[PDB]
């Protein structure tokens, strides 16, 4: 697998994510009475989507529930444009958040 | 005597249910796959919906050790609780106190009012606890959704003689399902159309609530309107509303047994389900006692009968109209007089 | 002259007849798995059923001194009437009541009268309380079924004289089988607390074929006569089967389904049809599984009338969908001697058939 891609591409992606803040142990991710998990979702991914390397244009949640062994998880699809090419590689195959052990930190990008 | 609707609908793969392994639940019918939704989620997505609250008298738990140290006050009686329910036999095998409960929110003061009495026996106090959760069934869950409590006789007492704790239900629902096959998305390296079916009986229902009958009414329209505006699980109105009263339970789930290939899977559903209800009224039934039947849709988005074949009483526009109308047929029973 | 009924039905997701595991019932045709409901529980389901409300003449119970002191008044019996039930062998094997006595005839006043008689308590009022249950019950479904009952000796007193006790029914079920095979699925469910701080059901889909047998004769002999009676029983038994589903998890698995193809034929010797499923049904994408099993049904019963032909017997047979939905002979054949739309029609052509009994009348007895 090589894969190639060009600064404002936009692509499909699919991700699972691993809801976990730590505060005064690891909990997981909250929001507000007068917030959907879908928008806390969204604005938390964006948060770091700076630093990881693309853009967000779309998402939506699909599946939120847990994975035992406990732990968060959450799967989001949509539509992202990369920022640069540089940092989304290294982003790619390193992962988006912790528990990476048990298949939490993965990317499937497509073109479109 | 029987309120029987069925229901055609859309409903996105984000506010699906999926089994242990991640995937949304499937079903064969016809020798195809399709998409299942089961029973279990629906009564209880109804149950607790926005339309609901005002009929909701009963709670299922584990931990009635925290509801009965909620109004006492007084902190000194939470063994003398864990001690009343062992003794009750509230505790399965292993574990402890692990057997799901389901009484109504207005007995536990009574809970806490024997408990709170030390001047008399354990083993009658664990015996009023018994005639307390064995009667507290006046609730319009418990009348619509039924309830089982097996005692385990492993820890019981020397009598501690145990009531009828066990209440026949009166509603029947189906698991939803797919009117057509499987379909994907976009692949690398759910989106579905689903159908339903209910069945309400009058008579059990009162019975169950000891004879009571705005309460019947009230309940019967909450959950009318619950079941058409409440999704499963996630966070749309149906396009097919129909009602019908029987007196022997008839389901139209083999029209789909051909799946539907094709914007129009809709249409094509909602043909071969009135062909199959034309069908089985022409050719099972006769004299006695005739059915009639309301046709509501969606400002009327799809007419239904051939364009020519009567055989609904009336069309509705609205939805909060076709409540009136299904308590109309009872007698009398406005809606905003049994709301109260 | 034998009445038989066939009848093809599919059904929703459901789970009506399962094992002690809680598993839908299965068996093996043809060397293929299929889906079973047994012929006891499509029994209980047409003696307990609305059609039927009206010919339920039979108490099958473990406890008779229940229902004798319900019909004695205010009175008290218990004690004695057990200390004759025991004279009588109804069996203290292995500490049970074991018999469950098929009494019928629910008029109980004669035992009722023989308890409150101030005679002796003894093998006198023991063999009168025999020959009360072994001689008058007939009803009319013990005519259809019946084992009246079994005496158990050891425990009986030595001067009982139990008189003859087998009814010899007048009733072939046999077990519904699908036309194709089985497809078990699982379904995973939680608990849910409602206060904040995995279970497996099983289930299936299948369309049924189901068979019925009916003997004339021996149905009036076991009546004593009383033609009407039998006619009222022959089609409360037609409608009975006709709808009526079992009551096993219908408020989770609703599966109120009514049969699609209807055959009733009448012969001298009885004939089933059930080798033409031993080919499983596989589906095409131009048509469903209903028609085609109805296609390789009709083309067995036409391939059995043209093999086993003899003049000296026509056989006369009706085939009934709903609104004509499936028809038997779709390409060239006139199968059934009869096509009919509704089923309350089709009862009274065979009961046209049988005695030329109108509907209205046998439904006064």
């Amino acid at each position: 697998y090589n894969p190639e891609f060009k600064a404002g591409q936009l692509l499909r992606f699919r991700l699972r994510v691993n809801a976990s803040v730590r505060r005064h142990k690891r909990v997981s991710l909250t929001w507000d009475a007068s917030s959907t998990p879908d928008q806390a979702l969204a604005d938390w991914l964006a948060a770091k989507s700076p630093k990881l390397g693309f853009t967000l244009q779309r998402c939506e949640l699909l599946q939120l529930g847990w994975v035992y062994g406990r732990f968060r998880a959450a799967l989001l699809e949509g539509v992202l444009e990369v920022d640069d090419p540089k940092l989304f590689l290294k982003t790619l195959s390193s992962g988006i958040g912790k528990a990476k052990s048990f298949g939490f930190g993965l990317l499937s990008v497509l073109p479109i | 005597m029987l309120i029987e609707i069925h229901m055609i609908q859309n409903h996105s793969p984000a506010n699906l249910n999926r089994d242990d392994l991640g995937a949304p639940k499937t079903c064969y019918f016809g020798g195809v796959l399709r998409s299942r939704i089961s029973s279990q989620c629906i009564k209880r997505s109804i149950r607790t919906s926005n339309d609901f609250k005002a009929l909701l008298g009963g709670v299922r738990t584990r931990r009635l050790a925290d509801l009965i140290q909620q109004e006492a006050g007084e902190t000194e009686c939470w063994k003398k609780a864990q001690e009343i329910l062992n003794k009750c036999g509230f505790k399965n095998k292993d574990d402890n106190t692990k057997m799901l409960v389901f009484m109504s929110k207005d007995k536990i003061k009574d809970l806490a009012r024997i408990v709170l009495d030390n001047s008399l026996g354990l083993t009658e106090a664990a015996q009023q606890v018994a005639n307390v959760i064995a009667q507290a069934t006046l609730a319009p869950d418990i009348a619509l959704c039924g309830r089982m409590l097996e005692p385990n006789d492993k820890d019981k007492d020397k009598k501690v003689k145990w009531s009828n704790t066990t209440v026949e239900a009166a509603l029947q629902v189906a698991h939803a399902i797919s009117t057509h096959i499987a379909r994907p998305e976009i692949d690398y390296f759910a989106s579905a159309c689903f159908y339903k079916y209910f069945s309400i009986d009058w008579e059990q229902l009162v019975k169950n609530l000891k004879g009571d009958t705005n309460l019947a009414a009230h309940t019967v329209g909450a959950f009318l309107l619950a079941a058409a505006k409440t999704n499963p699980s996630g966070k749309n109105y149906p396009d097919g509303i129909l009602v019908e009263f029987k007196n022997s339970p008839i389901s139209y789930a083999n029209a789909f047994v051909r799946p539907v290939s094709v914007s129009d899977l809709v249409e094509q559903s909602i043909g071969q389900l009135s062909n199959y209800v034309n069908d089985i009224r022409l050719g099972y039934y006769d004299e006695q006692s005739p059915v009639i039947g309301f046709w509501f849709s969606p400002n009327n988005r799809y007419p239904l009968g051939y364009k020519h074949s009567k055989l609904a009483s009336r069309n509705i526009g609205n939805l909060n109209e076709l409540v009136g109308a299904v308590l109309d047929y009872i007698g009398g029973f406005k809606w905003e007089e049994v709301q109260k």
